[PDB]
């Protein structure tokens, strides 16, 4: 019933959808055994479950991973599609010339899983964008997958690099490669990054050393409290199609921000209040989301607000229409009640309230700008292309695909400037 | 004999409505098997799949 898979391939991420399954399994009241202590997990004898998952790569040292970390008995032996060469950073390793031989397989693959379905409500999938197994594998199975299921809908949870943070020194290509037909056939591409993840562990939570477990952590919880709506009782509830219309007034416009609340340590846990004012001067400020773009410079087309818990529909509402005709300025105008949200009744585990703030915004088009920026800069010499052209991939390409972009990128910003 | 017969009537109506609530009597029990019955099979398919899978 409204059932949901699991695609994770890449290093990023393999290690954020194993962090997600340990935090779902917590969740559910799942030990890493898979018992009790259908919209994610299957049911298996003796009343065991198995995560309803597909796990991907080109160099199989992510199963070590996925074998050491917490919740590692749960996956399906048959579930574990790995390569052997390694994509290795490029992208045409992974969607061309090596990728494009196992991808089959993992076709073969989601067809034996999504037919044990009834009712299939979408897809999600997590990876990087310059990850030549993530980029590659992901966007070619996409590709495929969508060009076989053309009612059911795909939600990306893909992790752009932000290049105030310096990781490796092609993700330009990649990112806009895969950025070239990401925004072709799919339809909720909710983008994270690095900074915004950093500055949030350090001016918010105060940690001494921001790790990548507490980090994965924190975008897997955000994950799960995305949809979690649907997967209990609520009074307003949602599915991962009510996002999909009232945040998508265009279908190339989908471009999602994702933030979370609350967030705080342990002195500001013990001295602060849990309660609709609160969360909401916490989530619609800038350095409660994650990503790298001050949305105070732009505008939000369309903000979906999932609470969790239990409060007063008219509290939530009479909030929601405050913060709004407040900020007037920062919201588009030729659009009414751009807000909306929802309201399940079961609060997480930890907590008595939660805040999934997801927003259609025309800020992070920016975002693209500086990524295009270094592309330029790696493509104006044709820096670094005798990696790329060497593998059958016409150079071609790359240049349209910068092309495409401006597209994406002028829409944002037209529709900035329409008025009434 | 008006009122005897509107007695007999009665009668015959009290007894219609008994063997109804008699007929709701057998299909509760009805159910209430049913339902044994499918937990019952849910057990012994369970320990059917152990024995097959613990079959080395
Ligand atoms: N939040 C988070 N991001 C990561 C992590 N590991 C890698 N990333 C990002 O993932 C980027 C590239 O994707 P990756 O899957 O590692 O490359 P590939 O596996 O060799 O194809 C890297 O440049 C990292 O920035 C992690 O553990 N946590």
């Amino acid at each position: 019933m409204r059932e949901i898979v699991h695609i994770q391939g890449g290093q990023c991420g393999n290690q954020i959808g194993a962090k997600f399954w340990e935090v779902i399994s917590d969740e559910h009241g799942i030990d890493p055994t898979g018992t009790y202590h259908n919209v994610y997990y299957n049911e298996a004898t003796g009343g065991r479950y198995v995560p309803r998952a597909i796990l991907m790569d080109l160099e199989p040292g992510t199963m070590d991973s996925v074998r050491a970390g917490p919740f590692g008995q749960l996956f399906r032996p048959d579930n574990f599609v790995f390569g052997q060469t390694g994509a290795g950073n490029n992208w045409a390793k992974g969607h061309y010339t090596e990728g494009a031989e196992l991808i089959d397989s993992v076709l073969d693959v989601v067809r034996k899983e999504a037919e044990g379905c009834d009712c299939l409500q979408g897809f999600q999938i997590t990876h990087s964008l310059g990850g030549g197994t993530g980029s590659g594998m992901g966007t070619l199975l996409i590709s495929k997958v969508r060009e076989e299921y053309p009612d059911r809908i795909m939600e990306t949870f893909s992790v752009v690099p932000s290049p105030k943070v310096s990781d490796t020194v092609v993700e330009p290509y990649n990112a806009t490669l895969s950025v070239h037909q990401l925004v072709e056939n799919a339809d909720e591409c909710m983008v994270i990054d690095n900074e915004a993840l950093y500055d949030i562990c350090f001016r918010t939570l105060k940690l001494t050393t921001p790790t990548y477990g507490d980090l994965n952590h924190l975008v897997s919880a955000a994950m799960s409290g995305v949809t979690c709506c649907l997967r209990f009782p609520g009074q307003l509830n949602s599915d991962l199609r009510k996002l999909a219309v009232n945040l998508i007034p265009f279908p190339r416009l989908h471009f999602f921000m994702i933030g979370f609340a609350p967030l705080t340590s342990r002195g500001s846990q013990q001295y602060r209040a849990l309660t609709v004012p609160e969360l909401t001067q916490q989530m619609f400020d800038a350095k409660n989301m994650m990503c790298a773009a001050d949305p105070r410079h732009g505008r939000y087309l369309t903000a979906s607000a999932l609470f969790r818990g239990r409060m007063s529909t008219k509290e939530v509402d009479e909030q929601m229409l405050n913060v709004q005709n407040k900020n007037s300025s920062y919201f588009v105008e030729w659009i009414p009640n751009n807000i909306k949200s929802s309201i399940c009744d079961i609060p997480p585990k930890g907590l008595k309230m939660a805040v999934t703030f997801v927003g259609n915004s025309t800020a992070i088009q920016e975002m693209f700008k500086r990524v295009a920026e270094q592309f330029t800069a790696m493509f104006r010499r044709k820096a670094f292309l005798h990696w790329y052209t060497g593998e059958g991939m016409d150079e071609m390409e790359f240049t349209e695909a910068e092309s495409n972009m401006n597209d994406l990128v002028s829409e944002y910003q037209q529709y900035q400037d329409a008025t009434a | 004999i008006n009122m005897m017969r509107g007695d007999l009537e009665d009668n015959l109506n009290q007894k219609r409505r008994n063997w109804e609530k008699n007929t709701k009597e057998f299909n509760i029990q009805q159910r209430n098997e049913k339902l044994d019955y499918e937990r019952s099979s849910h057990l012994d398919n369970q320990a059917q799949n152990q024995y097959h899978i613990t079959y080395c």
